[PDB]
């Protein structure tokens, strides 16, 4: 068939009674999980490796804020409405600058790395609420939240002088459950891999004890 | 050599999710060390396997030495300059074609069938990652005729994907070369991969899954006897065999048949097996292994029942088969009941010869020629009787139908068999006779005969 | 909250305990030699029957499997359609009392062939045994919860491997042609679908590393679809996975899923369309005689 | 290498006519519709149709391209099927086991043959 | 004949290579030739001229630059477009002033882009400090430029694209491993021709 058209031709002791293919399956599958919960942790280990390290070296800082303020242009966010409805609405753009431990110089805050990386030129987005007036005011209502909190307590914030060289964040975006899972239940799959090759092997030699007794 | 290959490759598959070239100390980083150890020890096994060569040239051109030319000396560099290029390290996949030989070597490979498994799929792993490591790094850095501002952002998991859709045919495009050079390395590798995937994957894919359905062995259950029966085993045989065994005019018998055969049942036959499922097994083995003699617990066995092929080229060779089998049999164990099928009468005196073979145990030899020859002169004797004897054998029901023709009668007729019981006191010490004649429509039974053993219709006087 | 790990733990505890239960009650029944028919036997006969056809009530059972396979099947077909988790009330949800129902059954089912089993370890690990731990303690689970996840339920239709063979128990499929051709149409289309669920669970749930935001929003339909593009080798590229753990899957079933459908289309076309051009009878035409030629015919 | 002349010769020919058709539009659309496709790609799309991958990413867009590539569709597919295996397996036909012993000063060596398995 | 011993195998194979490399070196050769000739006859055709600034202004209209920032972050700032015209030594006519064929083919419509800083303020900052150091330039040095009347009809360039190293390269190399392979063939027939003598005379 697909392969080629019509391939070209034709291009091509025993005492232990039932129990032992029941044993040898069970070893099989023992194996399999050893085998499983080794390759997922080296698949894993090499999904998780750049956003690990993306996030390693990120620091811990205290900010506290510069100035707050409206650059005057407005950009798009899309509003939602059930099936595949969308369209999109106008947000007027805050920047937000803040003192930093790292550079001791102007950085731009941007509260999370998705909105970073959604919107560089600004600082903040609101949930796109339909209508125009919503949007910005609830950016007037983040803006004033913001403006008046000069110095009153110096926030933790994340900071990586080499890949967000004057952009500072208020989150970290790497969620350390959601990695604690990924390497676990493999090394679970593992640990039960070998408890079962174990008590098959187990099994299988006291049978043979078991027979000689008799 | 086997764990520092497959660790060298994990160096090269961490590396290849960095930036292109890039400046890195050798005293603080971890990776650089390890892969210095592992290069010096590569170092070492390319210095041994030279001074172990016959003829250097011929070594400098085995190309496993290329490859350690191609990825030793570049760490070597990088080691003194404190600087990598993720250059041409994707050869280190190339190690992997050694593995089916140093398995060997190990004693570990010793079957075809699996050195050649391993060594397509040696080849066909190292191949393909070879392939994605240079794709990756053409794309990567764009065409020189175009200043290099041509090039595409490829991971080299991306290209691993790329390289399975472009081998397999499939072909989805979402991922594809841009480059002039990968193109063009894309255009070359369709020749070959396409080539080595559609010879490649298929053999792969027969060679496992090669496994036996019908292993294992027979497990007894208490309380219940079970029958082996071998030799000419095919659909017709082991149905008329059923259809005679498990007849519903015998009594409430749980006896259970066990075949030994050395040809895998066809579909045909496994769906014979699977409308017998509670009272017939089947394990394939041959009579002549003692290994598969226990396997089917024939040292427990009632009885083993050999069937012939009445139908067979060479009667000769059949009877000395047949004879093989009983031999076999016996050997593995004395005790046992054996009934056969035996095509002539002179390889009959021949078997009859064995040490083992013990007719008053209950050694049946149901010689085919004797028995029907035998028949043949009682139809001279009496005209039909042949037909007579050989209904009382075969279970048959009743079989009625209400057309009035010679059919009918016959059917009714047809319908009893030979069987053997003992009988009741209320008898004993009465003539045969007048056992007869009471039994014959007030119990509805006939005697033939009685257990000076074996009286064929005894007289008024017993 | 979520609760799609607690489906998906019943399965694992289930499969993995009683693989566990079954290795130590081995261990310790050989272990009491350190410290030194029956009804059994009845039971177990009378189990092995009703598992065949051997009866009435056997093969009404066996038909009521093969009918409740199907019916799995098509309430997992309508769920497909809906949100991947979500919170609805059993005491008026029809489809989830008639999928509690039919569990029960293959339940039972399960239950009388672990009785009629001889091996209990290779009953626990043939596969119609792991397809019912992978989907009769999910429904449980979500029967009890007022909830339900659209998870491993694509497993459903791996009950199409038995049919062949509670067909040949019927005294239905007798002849090698037959038996082969539903044995390759029931392996093809189990593995398809199945193939198209997983790969369906797995686009519409995004990446972990990527924090599930580079799902893509599939239908199973779709899904199915883009597997027999991919199988047959068409690769349109209108509709392909996206996701990192969605391209890993591909590349898997791109080595099994074409040699399979290479392999199985042209025999199962072999095998239909065998029928006899020359068949049927001659018809006599009365005032008109005819003569009947036979022997060397060339 | 009548293989291999055959394959190439039929490979960049047909590469040139669709090259000279999509260049030139069609003259029912007033030749609006060309397609500036160059002589490599044309080669290196006509290799991806060959081998059935069908990549998407090149593809004639004119009636007579499409025409030309349904009529080649049905050509060139059975001749890279055939000729491809063919050829690979007419090269690589090598003897492993060739060349000579060499002795050894101060060592014996021993000729086994006959039957040998 | 075959007086050789085992060192024929290591020799035939060292003959392979050697060709090998004869004909990699020349196919690689036409293959970076048929890459090269379009970008050499481009650079060919284009002419060595002097050149002095009729003028530099701004359109008044802005376009969008893309700036950048990690992994894919990037978003569009606009800058203010200038346009520059310009003395030329073979059409002796206008025609505008584009620093490079690469400014000509991501903005033809404008003759300078600013390296995309972030914010608007930069980029404007950026093009009236390009543009304050080109408006007094006027006839202060005659300038050397580059023009096509063929393909750049009325569009001049600051720089050539074109670099001479590259291309010397992409020549040298393929050249080297045909150099190479032809000294195996010659000094493995040397060997081989030398083998024969060196038995004889024993
Ligand atoms: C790269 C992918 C290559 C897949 C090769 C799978 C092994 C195939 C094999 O025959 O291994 C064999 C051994 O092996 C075992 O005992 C453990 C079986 C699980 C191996 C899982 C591999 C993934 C599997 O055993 P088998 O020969 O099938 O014997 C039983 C019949
Ligand atoms: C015989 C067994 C053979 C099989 C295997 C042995 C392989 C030996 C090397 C293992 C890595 C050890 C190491 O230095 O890790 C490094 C992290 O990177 C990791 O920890 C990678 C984790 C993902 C899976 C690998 C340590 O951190 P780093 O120094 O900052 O990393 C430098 C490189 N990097 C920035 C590209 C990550
Ligand atoms: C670590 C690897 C261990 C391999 C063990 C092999 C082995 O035991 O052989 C067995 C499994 O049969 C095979 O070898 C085939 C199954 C696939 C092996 C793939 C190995 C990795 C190949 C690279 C893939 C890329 C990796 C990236 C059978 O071998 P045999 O010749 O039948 O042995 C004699 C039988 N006896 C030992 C039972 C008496
Ligand atoms: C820059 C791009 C570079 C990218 C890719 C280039 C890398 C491609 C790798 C090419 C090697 C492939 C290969 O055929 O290896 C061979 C090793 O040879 C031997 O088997 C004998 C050696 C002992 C094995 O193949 P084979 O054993 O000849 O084939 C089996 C069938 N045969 C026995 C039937 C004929
Ligand atoms: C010992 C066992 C070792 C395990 C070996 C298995 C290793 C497989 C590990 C795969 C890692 C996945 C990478 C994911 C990723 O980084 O995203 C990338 C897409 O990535 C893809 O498109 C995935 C494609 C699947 C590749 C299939 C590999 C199978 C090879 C089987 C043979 C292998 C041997 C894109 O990344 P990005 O976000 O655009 O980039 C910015 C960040
Ligand atoms: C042995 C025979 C085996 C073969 C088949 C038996 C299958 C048994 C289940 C049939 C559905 C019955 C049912 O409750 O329907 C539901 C509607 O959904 C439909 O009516 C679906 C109609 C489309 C075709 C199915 C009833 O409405 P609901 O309660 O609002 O639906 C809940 C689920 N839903 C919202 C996802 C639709
Ligand atoms: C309900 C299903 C009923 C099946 C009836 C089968 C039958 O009668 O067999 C016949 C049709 O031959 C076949 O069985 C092959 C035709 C395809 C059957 C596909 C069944 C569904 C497979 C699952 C697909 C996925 C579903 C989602 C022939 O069988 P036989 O062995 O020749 O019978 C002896 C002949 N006699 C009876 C005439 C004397
Ligand atoms: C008993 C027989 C049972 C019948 C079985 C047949 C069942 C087939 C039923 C198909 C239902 C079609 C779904 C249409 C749909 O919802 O639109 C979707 C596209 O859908 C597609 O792309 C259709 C793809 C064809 C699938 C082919 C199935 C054949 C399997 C044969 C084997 C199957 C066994 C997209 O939907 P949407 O609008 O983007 O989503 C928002 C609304
Ligand atoms: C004696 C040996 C002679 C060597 C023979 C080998 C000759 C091969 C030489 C290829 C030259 C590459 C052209 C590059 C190019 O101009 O860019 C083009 C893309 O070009 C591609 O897409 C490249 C496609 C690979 C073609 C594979 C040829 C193999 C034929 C093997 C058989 C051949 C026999 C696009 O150009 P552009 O920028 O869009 O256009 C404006 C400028
Ligand atoms: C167009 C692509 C076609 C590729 C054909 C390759 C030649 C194949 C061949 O058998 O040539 C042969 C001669 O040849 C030599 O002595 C030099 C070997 C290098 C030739 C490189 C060709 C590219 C190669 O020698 P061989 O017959 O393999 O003899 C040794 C075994
Ligand atoms: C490692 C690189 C840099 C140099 C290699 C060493 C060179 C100079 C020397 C050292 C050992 C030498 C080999 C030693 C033994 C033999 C066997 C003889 O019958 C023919 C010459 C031959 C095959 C020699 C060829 C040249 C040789 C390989
Ligand atoms: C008898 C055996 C086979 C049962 C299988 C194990 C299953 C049923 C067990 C394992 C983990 C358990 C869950 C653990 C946590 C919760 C959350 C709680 O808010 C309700 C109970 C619930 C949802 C449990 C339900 C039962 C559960 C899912
Ligand atoms: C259902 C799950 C959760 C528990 C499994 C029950 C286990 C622990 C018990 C119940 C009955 C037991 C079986 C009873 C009879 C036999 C036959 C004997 O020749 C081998 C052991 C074997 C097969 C026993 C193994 C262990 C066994 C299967
Ligand atoms: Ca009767
Ligand atoms: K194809
Ligand atoms: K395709
Ligand atoms: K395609
Ligand atoms: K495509
Ligand atoms: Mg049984």
């Amino acid at each position: 068939f697909i392969w080629t058209s019509g391939r070209t031709s034709s291009s091509y002791r025993k005492t232990v009674t039932a129990l032992k293919a029941g044993e040898d399956k069970s070893i099989r599958l023992g194996l399999f999980l050893i085998i499983s919960g080794v390759v997922s942790l080296f698949i894993f280990g090499f999904c998780w490796l750049s956003p690990a390290l993306q996030d390693l070296q990120a620091t811990e800082a205290n900010c506290t804020v510069l100035s707050v303020q409206q650059i005057g242009e407005v950009f798009e966010c899309t509003f939602t409405c059930g099936a595949d409805c969308r369209g999109t609405s106008q947000y007027p753009c805050v920047q937000v600058y803040v003192n930093n431990s790292e550079s001791n110089s102007r950085a731009l805050l941007h509260s999370d790395e998705h909105q970073l990386l959604t919107n560089p030129k600004c600082s903040y987005i609101p949930p796109c609420k339909r209508e125009n007036q919503k949007n910005l005011e609830s950016v007037m209502n983040w803006q004033q939240y913001w403006k008046d909190e000069i110095g009153s307590q110096p926030f933790t914030c994340y900071f990586n002088q080499h890949q967000r060289p004057d952009d500072v964040l208020l989150h970290r975006t790497h969620d350390e459950i959601v990695l604690l899972h990924c390497f676990l239940w493999p090394l679970v799959t593992f640990v039960v891999g070998v408890l079962i090759v174990v008590l098959t092997i187990c099994a299988k030699s006291l049978a043979v004890k078991a027979e000689a007794m008799k | 050599v086997f764990a520092l290959s497959i660790g060298a490759l994990v160096i090269y598959f961490i590396d290849s999710s960095n930036p292109i070239e890039s400046c890195q100390n050798f005293y603080k980083d971890f990776t650089l060390q390890i892969d210095m150890a592992f290069n010096v020890f590569f170092l070492l096994y390319f210095g041994l396997r030279f001074i172990a060569a016959n003829d250097k040239l011929w070594f400098w051109l085995e190309v496993n030495s290329v490859v350690d030319f191609f990825t030793v000396p570049p760490v070597f560099v990088s080691v003194y300059l404190n600087r990598s290029w993720l250059g041409l390290r994707f050869l280190r996949a190339l190690r992997l074609i050694q593995f089916s030989e140093i398995l060997q070597f190990l004693n570990i490979l010793k079957t075809s069938n699996s050195i050649k498994l391993v060594n397509l799929l040696s080849i066909f792993i190292s191949t393909w990652l070879t392939a994605a490591g240079f794709i990756h790094l053409v794309e990567n850095s764009g065409d020189p005729w175009e200043n290099f501002q041509n090039n595409q952002a490829l991971t080299y998991w991306e290209c691993v994907y790329l390289l399975m859709v472009t081998m397999s045919t499939v072909g989805y495009g979402d991922v594809y070369a841009k480059t002039t050079l990968g193109r063009l390395f894309m255009v070359f590798f369709i020749l070959g991969g396409l080539a080595m995937f559609a010879s490649y994957v298929p053999e792969i894919i027969e060679l496992i899954g090669n496994r036996k359905k019908y292993g294992g062995s027979y497990s007894a259950v208490s309380g219940r006897k079970h029958i082996v029966v071998c030799g000419h085993i095919t659909l017709e045989s082991v149905s008329n065999f059923l259809k005679d065994f498990l007849h519903k005019d015998r009594d409430d018998v749980n006896v259970e048949i066990v075949f030994l055969h050395n040809i895998s049942p066809n579909l045909e036959l496994e769906a014979l097996f699977k409308r017998h499922f509670t009272q017939v097994e089947f394990y394939q083995g041959s009579v002549l292994n003692p290994h598969d003699l226990a396997r089917v617990k024939i040292e427990s066995a009632d009885a083993c029942l050999i069937l012939a092929n009445k139908y067979c080229a060479d009667p000769d060779a059949e009877d000395a088969s047949n004879i093989m089998r009983v031999i076999s049999i016996k050997n593995y164990h004395p005790k046992i009941r054996i009934i056969t099928q035996m095509l002539q009468y002179h390889n009959k005196a021949h078997l009859l010869n064995i040490p083992s073979w013990n007719w008053k145990e209950g050694d049946d030899a149901i010689c085919l020629a004797e028995l029907k020859l035998g028949f043949i002169a009682q139809s001279c004797l009496a005209q039909g009787l042949s037909t007579m004897l050989a209904n009382l054998f075969s279970m048959r029901s009743f079989i009625k139908i209400e057309e009035d023709t010679w059919q009918k009668y016959y059917l009714e007729g047809v319908s009893n068999e030979m069987y053997t019981e003992y009988l009741s006191s209320a008898f004993v010490g009465l003539s045969f006779p007048t056992v007869c004649e009471l039994c014959f429509v007030k119990l509805k039974l006939l005697m033939i005969a009685i257990e000076s053993r074996i009286l064929i219709n005894p007289g008024n006087h017993l | 909250q979520r609760m799609w790990w607690a489906f998906l733990a019943s399965s694992m505890v289930t499969f993995f305990g009683g693989l566990f239960i079954i290795l130590l009650w081995r261990t310790l029944k050989y272990l009491w030699t350190v410290c030194c028919v029956g009804w059994m036997t009845s039971v177990k006969d009378w189990a092995g029957v009703m598992i065949s056809a051997q009866t009435l009530t056997g093969r009404v059972l066996v038909v009521l499997v093969f009918a409740l396979s199907i019916g799995a099947l098509v309430i997992y077909f309508i769920d497909s359609s809906n949100p991947i988790e979500s919170c609805q009330n059993f005491y008026k949800d029809f489809t989830l009392q008639i999928d509690m129902a039919f569990n029960v059954f293959f339940l039972l089912y399960f239950g009388l062939r672990f009785i009629a089993a001889n091996d209990k370890l290779w009953f626990w690990l043939e596969v119609n045994s792991v397809v019912d731990f992978f989907t009769v303690p999910p429904v449980f689970v979500s029967v009890y919860l007022n909830r339900s996840w659209l998870g491993l339920r694509f497993l459903r239709a791996l009950r199409l491997i038995q049919f062949s063979e509670i067909l040949q128990f019927l005294n239905i499929l007798k002849t090698s042609n037959s038996i082969k051709l539903v044995n390759l149409l029931s392996i093809f289309i189990s593995t398809w679908l199945t193939a198209a669920g997983f790969i369906h669970l797995v686009e519409n749930s995004g990446d972990p590393w990527e924090n599930f935001q580079n799902n893509q929003a599939l239908t199973y339909w779709e899904c199915v679809y883009l597997l027999m593009v991919t199988m047959s080798t068409v690769g349109y590229g209108d509709v392909y996975a996206k996701t990192t753990l969605g391209r890993l899957f591909m590349v898997f079933f791109i080595l099994g899923g074409l040699a399979m459908f290479a392999s199985y289309v042209p025999e199962i076309i072999e095998l239909i369309g065998n029928r006899k051009k020359y068949g049927g009878s001659y018809s006599a035409v009365s005032g008109r005689k005819h003569i009947v030629v036979c022997g060397h015919i060339t």
